């Protein structure tokens, strides 16, 4: 809280928050189209795709 | 010099003094267009019918040798011999082909030339990649049309086959209004003509039958895939120019620009040829070469290529497909000079070789359709006339934004999508 309840402290750091995590989440999404290139999407038969790919 | 006479058949001859050679022959303006997927492959069996052990025995004891050639537009047979014995090819061909066909077509020779020609095309359809995937393409691109058939035949076709078909086909197109004998290398047109007269060598009546539906062209792709091949092999075509077309000599200039072009040897690395500058550095292919083939109702304008790279094809086929663009806008004066001499040297050796087979397949071909004969130096004038105007105006109505017509086999899993290859005929920055 930044205090003893939610008052001025606790506004003005869960503002500069709310900007910071945006740009995590950016990175994370980074890191999760990386382990999605090492073996590709998924198909809904559930049996393997390397048979017929289309770019 | 060319002549030819309509008096009985349509007679043509070209006299050359210097060849120690004649050539004797029939065309025939029938060829595998004009068959159907049921008797697909008649033509090819009245070929090796021609071709057989025993008719081949009792030609080459006079003397004589036998030359058959099955293609879309005719059919070429052909006895070649010493000049002195021209008129001795004549009477095996009236004795032999003409007259009677009952001994060619008995039971046991029958199923021997089937048997041998079923092998035949049983191997072809397995060991030879780059003229199978010229098949297919042609069998892509005018499919449910006469000009799609292979002209080999196919192997489901070829077993249903009796003497029925083949003498029923014989009845349909052997005829006098569909012939032209054709006289080449060291015989006189006037001899020719008396020689012809002497005899009567009538063939038949006429009214061949006429087809309902002419040849269309449909862009459209085949793939036929396998994994336990070492290289790819990739055919891809656009509509061209049909014979008697005004554009038809810009088209073998426009294809000879690209020309041809093969790894190994080291002489045809240092080509003018532009295209050169994208390929060497990755070795992206081992050879390429361009066609404008022409018949009767349409062409094909494009390229084959191989390569064992079979993990950069796409950037082949990308920068190829770029150097066909660049035709359209700027294709430069020096281009067109070059194109010219190439081409005149290798329209020279075309016409001018030795071997009087070749001319006489040329000139019975030509006079089956156009009438005449063009002249060598009449095509030199019409190839020394194009100008950079010309070659713009045919690629920009030929090749620009068009339909395309692929075939490819082997390890062509690298070759993309049809759609993918179909946006490089156009630069987008222009
Ligand atoms: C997500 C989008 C993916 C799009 C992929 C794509 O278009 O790939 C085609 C193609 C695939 O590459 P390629 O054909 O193998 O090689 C490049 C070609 O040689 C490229 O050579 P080109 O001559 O075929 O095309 C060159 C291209 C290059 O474009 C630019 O440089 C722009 O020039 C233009 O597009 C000029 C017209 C631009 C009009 C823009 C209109 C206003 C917006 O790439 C391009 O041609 C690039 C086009 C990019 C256009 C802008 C895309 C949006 C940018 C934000
Ligand atoms: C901004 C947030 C996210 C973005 C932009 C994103 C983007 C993507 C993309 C582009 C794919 C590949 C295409 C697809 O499968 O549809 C993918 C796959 C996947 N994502 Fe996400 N994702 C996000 C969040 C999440 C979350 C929150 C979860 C799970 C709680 C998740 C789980 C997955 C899974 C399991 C796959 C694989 C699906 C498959 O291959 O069949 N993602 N994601």
């Amino acid at each position: 809280w930044g205090g003893f309840s939610v008052s001025n402290p606790t506004i003005q750091r869960f503002f500069a928050l709310h900007y910071l995590v945006p740009f995590i989440i950016a990175a994370m999404v980074i890191m999760h189209l990386m382990a999605l290139h090492i073996h590709g999407s998924s198909n809904p038969l559930g049996i393997t795709g390397n048979l017929d790919r289309i770019p | 010099e060319v002549t030819q006479l309509s008096n009985g058949i349509v007679v043509a001859t070209e006299h050359n003094p210097s060849a120690h050679t004649a050539s004797v022959g029939v065309v025939f303006g029938s060829g595998a267009a004009n068959e159907n997927p049921y008797n697909n492959g008649v033509s090819n069996l009245w070929k090796n019918i021609f071709l057989s052990k025993e008719n081949s025995a009792v030609a080459a004891k006079e003397g004589l040798a036998l030359s058959s050639n099955i293609s879309r537009d005719f059919q070429s047979y052909i006895v070649s011999s010493l000049p002195g014995s021209t008129d001795k090819s004549l009477d095996f061909l009236n004795q032999s082909f003409i007259q009677q066909k009952a001994n060619l077509l008995s039971s046991s020779n029958f199923e021997a030339t089937k048997k041998s020609v079923l092998k035949q095309v049983q191997d072809f359809e397995e060991n030879d990649h780059p003229n199978r995937v010229l098949e297919h393409l042609h069998s892509t691109a005018f499919q449910n049309t006469p000009l799609s058939l292979p002209t080999r035949g196919t192997l489901e076709s070829l077993e249903n086959l009796v003497v029925a078909d083949l003498e029923s086909f014989a009845n349909n197109h052997f005829l006098n209004s569909n012939a032209v004998v054709v006289g080449t290398g060291n015989i006189k047109h006037e001899d020719l003509v008396n020689s012809i007269e002497s005899k009567n060598l009538s063939l038949q009546t006429g009214t061949k039958p006429v087809l309902k539906k002419k040849a269309a062209f449909l862009g459209s792709e085949v793939r036929l895939r396998d994994d336990t091949l070492p290289k790819a092999w990739i055919s891809l075509a656009v509509e061209g120019e049909p014979v008697n077309s005004p554009n038809y000599f810009v088209a073998k200039l426009a294809a000879q620009i690209f020309g041809s072009y093969n790894a190994f040897e080291p002489a045809s690395r240092l080509q003018g040829i532009k295209l050169l500058d994208n390929i060497q550095e990755y070795q992206l292919c081992d050879n390429f070469n361009h066609f404008s083939l022409s018949y009767k109702d349409s062409g094909l304008w494009g390229f084959s290529t191989a390569t064992r790279n079979v993990t950069m094809i796409d950037d082949l086929i990308h920068f190829t497909l770029k150097q066909w663009n660049r035709l359209t806008i700027s294709v430069t004066d020096t281009e067109v000079e070059r194109a010219k001499s190439l081409l005149k040297l290798q329209l020279g050796q075309l016409y001018e070789s030795g071997n009087p087979v070749n001319d006489a397949n040329l000139l019975g071909a030509e006079v089956l359709i156009k009438g005449s004969k063009l002249s060598l130096g009449e095509a030199f004038k019409k190839i020394d006339a194009i100008t950079v105007k010309d070659v713009k105006a045919w690629a920009g109505k030929r090749l620009w934004d068009q339909d395309i017509a692929i075939a490819g086999t082997g390890q062509i899993e690298g070759l993309l999508d049809y759609m993918r290859i179909r946006s490089d005929m156009s630069m987008m920055r222009w």
